[PDB]
């Protein structure tokens, strides 16, 4: 099923996911599609940051929901 | 004016994002910082401490320690680090250990400031900013994150006030 992710640059991407996908799995998909390393990714839905070991289903993330992606920036 | 029209979206409490497109040097002076792993704290020091020197960053690392003991447990980005408070502090305080958006969030609360981190693309222009705190760009401590690995300080150019 398709969901949306608005990246830090404001680009809204589509992603193909299963409700059973963990947030860790979603990060891997964003890496594959956009090249962003998983250790950088903070995913946010409904004003809360999502935890790696929970699933989209755990969060009521539906077909066509939109996540915000914010990056952990180090230097 | 360009700077007065920035559109910030509060994504999680106290944390905002914006995706303006500008040449950094059209609006800011860059105040370059050394590395040795410390450039995040040097950049903070440059903009918050009068008479900043190359030793000032130790002060900011101590404030980061203080901040962590208050705020780390509840910081959303701390969930990425995944360390106990004590293990986090051990790493943070290590010589040349990189700072980050996690320390920016905690420092904004500890110091009572707004910190913006502007990140630059390979095309040289700013493509995004992350802001910790409620202040505007004119009030904020503005950092430039470049090469995906380095922080410098920025000051707004005088003609923009």
């Amino acid at each position: 099923m398709q969901i949306f992710v608005k990246t830090l640059t404001g680009k809204t991407i589509t992603l193909e996911v299963e409700p059973s996908d963990t947030i860790e799995n979603v990060k891997a998909k964003i890496q594959d599609k956009e090249g962003i390393p998983p250790d950088q990714q903070r995913l946010i839905f409904a004003g809360k940051q999502l935890e790696d070991g929970r699933t989209l289903s755990d969060y009521n993330i539906q077909k066509e929901s939109t996540l915000h992606l914010v990056l952990r920036l180090r230097g | 004016d360009f700077l007065r029209s920035l559109d910030w979206t509060q994504v999680i409490a106290g944390q905002y994002v914006s995706n303006p497109r500008f040449n950094i040097s059209d609006y800011f002076e860059i105040v370059r910082q050394p590395g040795d792993g410390n450039c995040f704290y040097h950049s903070i020091a440059e903009l918050t401490m009068p008479n900043k020197t190359d030793h000032s960053y130790h002060y900011i690392k101590r404030l980061t320690e203080s901040a962590a003991r208050k705020y780390y447990q509840e910081e959303p980005e701390a969930r990425l680090v995944g360390l106990s408070l004590e293990d986090y502090l051990k790493r943070m305080l290590s010589d040349n250990e990189w700072g980050s958006t996690l320390e920016a969030s905690m420092l904004a609360k500890e110091m009572g400031i707004t910190i913006i981190i502007w990140t630059v693309a390979a095309s040289d222009e700013v493509e995004a900013g992350i802001k910790f705190g409620d202040g505007d760009v004119f009030t904020a401590v503005n950092l430039l994150h470049s090469g995906q690995t380095h922080f410098d300080a920025l000051r707004i150019l005088p003609q923009f006030e």
